[PDB]
């Protein structure tokens, strides 16, 4: 079921959506997002896995990340993957994405936000139920309290409407994990000539303990993670482990506990332990993000996804994916740093396509530095 | 006077050229003394019934003010990185 | 007894910091910090950070991750920042919800 919505309120903006359940195929839903919509093959997909809780993050840090994160996005065609709820850091994230589409002069690489969100958690979904092909439904944009159901974000262009699961009250986030692994495995290019393998990275902001299971769910499928530093959920609790170096059950016992004191249930504890202890043991999937020392969002999304990519394989074929990344977005310095160091041998016949890449695209440092490699 | 002055005088120049081409936005096409034809047809016109100065649909003026926006910050941002790199604040 | 409070206590350098009024905020706001956590508690040491126009101790003490600030809390203390014309402070209370 297709349908296009027309946003009534301050700004008057047309948003397309499309109710989908949990026994779809997410091959249909990747096919009508390129082709029915028009959406080209992203270069990027962040995926945000937070940010609804109550409690919000400073608005210093909200806009530090949402303007990173945009500003990373707009290099290639990107991707913004969240829960088309009117509420947390996605509201703020969606007004700053739509702001860059309306100031971007170059319509050629676009920044989409798209969303999934629950159905159960829609706000007057009947006056969307209409969704007659001639006539776009109206629908008006509210700023509900926190409470449990929220209004669709005005900004988000697209809307992928998933409803509740009649087995598990789990259908959004298996949906959002099917998502992201089908995305993982497509193309970045229309053809298979000049594109690589689309980078699907997910960005934590102040999880809850029920999200660990679709993360680690994410971490089994192989999909890079970004953690805040001062985010205030799980991502505290990882980004303290990783800076102690050894997870043990009580450590990681004591500072959930601390940190969820609201949450007591001894198997619920011993769950999320076992849950974070597995997290913590692929690492090279792991990666912090700090506003405060860093602020480079684009530099943390390279060297995670080349992390990753080293991790898997020592092979020259799979770090020349990620070579034709860090050539895409002109940070020499991360490519000289990684993958031009020692181990990975090079030929000239490896180079040519990522050469005529790096000359086609005005990018001349790295045509220097493929000149001075062979 | 004329070294002092030069620099200023253009500025001014340019100024006074934004009024004169206004003026002349206006002005009928008809240099006098035809232009009695040109008032004549004003008046007849008047009686019986701007490139510059353009209102704009709400759509592309909230879509221009965004531009703005974001050329705003860009160019704040800007001018603290320059801050940022000079000599005395690396001291 | 006298060293056993300690929170009341503070040293003053003037060969090394010489900013009587910096030392003077930072012994008030950890005097304060010392006897409650509550936001209400430091809300009375925010005006008084606010008065002397030293918006970096108050970002460094007050505003530290600590102390939950809700708008309706930083209503009359954004009032005094813009009237008694300090912009800094203006730009942390936005900044700050």
């Amino acid at each position: 079921r297709l349908g296009d919505i027309d946003f009534t309120g301050v700004s008057r903006t047309r948003g397309k959506f499309v109710r989908v359940t949990s026994s779809t195929d997410p091959a249909e839903i990747y096919q009508i997002l390129t082709k029915q919509w028009g959406l080209a093959p992203p270069h990027l997909v962040v995926a945000l896995m937070g940010g609804d809780e109550v409690a919000q993050l400073k608005p210093w840090l909200r806009d530090t990340l949402r303007k990173g994160l945009v500003k990373a996005a707009q290099s290639t065609g990107a991707w913004i993957l969240t829960s088309g709820l009117r509420f947390g850091i996605t509201k703020n994230l969606g007004q700053a994405v739509r702001d860059h589409s309306l100031a971007s002069t170059s319509p050629k690489v676009r920044v989409v936000a798209i969303g999934i969100a629950p159905w159960n958690m829609i706000q007057n979904r009947d006056l969307l139920l209409s969704a007659k092909p001639d006539h776009p439904a109206t629908y008006p944009t509210e700023d509900l309290p926190y409470g449990a159901v929220y209004s669709l974000d005005c900004n988000h262009s697209h809307f992928i409407l998933v409803d509740e699961d009649p087995k598990r009250p789990g259908a959004t986030g298996e949906m959002r994990v099917k998502m992201l692994k089908h995305i993982s495995l497509q193309r970045t290019g229309y053809g298979g000539t000049g594109s690589i393998e689309i980078p699907v990275l997910c960005l934590l902001v102040h999880g809850e303990p029920r999200i660990l299971q679709k993360m680690y769910k994410n971490i089994q499928n192989s999909i890079p993670w970004l953690i805040l530093a001062g985010s205030g959920g799980v991502a505290d609790i990882l980004v303290t482990l990783m800076d102690r170096g050894c997870w043990d059950a009580d450590i990681v016992q004591e500072l959930l506990i601390n940190t969820f004191p609201d949450g007591l249930h001894s198997t619920e504890i011993t769950s999320w332990t076992k849950l974070i202890q597995r997290i913590l043991d692929h690492g090279h999937l792991l990666t912090v993000h700090d506003p405060e020392q860093d602020s480079e969002l684009d530099t943390v999304i390279l060297k995670a996804l080349v992390k990753a990519c080293k991790s898997q394989s020592q092979e020259a074929q799979d770090f020349l994916d990620a070579l034709k990344l860090a050539v895409a977005w002109n940070r020499v310095d991360i490519a000289k740093s990684e993958i031009f160091s020692g181990d990975v041998q090079w030929s000239a016949q490896d180079l040519e396509e990522v050469m005529m890449e790096a000359l086609v695209n005005d990018k001349p440092d790295f045509v220097r530095l493929f000149v001075d490699n062979g | 006077t004329f070294q002092v002055v030069q620099e200023n005088a253009d500025i001014f120049w340019k100024f006074q050229r934004y009024n004169l081409i206004v003026e002349y936005h206006s002005r009928p096409a008809l240099a006098p003394p035809f232009i009695i034809i040109s008032h004549i047809t004003q008046a007849l016109l008047s009686f019986i019934k701007d490139l510059l100065e353009r209102e704009l649909p709400s759509g592309l003026d909230q879509k221009l003010m965004t531009w703005e926006t974001v050329q705003k910050e860009n160019y704040l941002a800007k001018l603290e990185h320059e801050h940022r790199e000079s000599s005395g604040e690396r001291l």
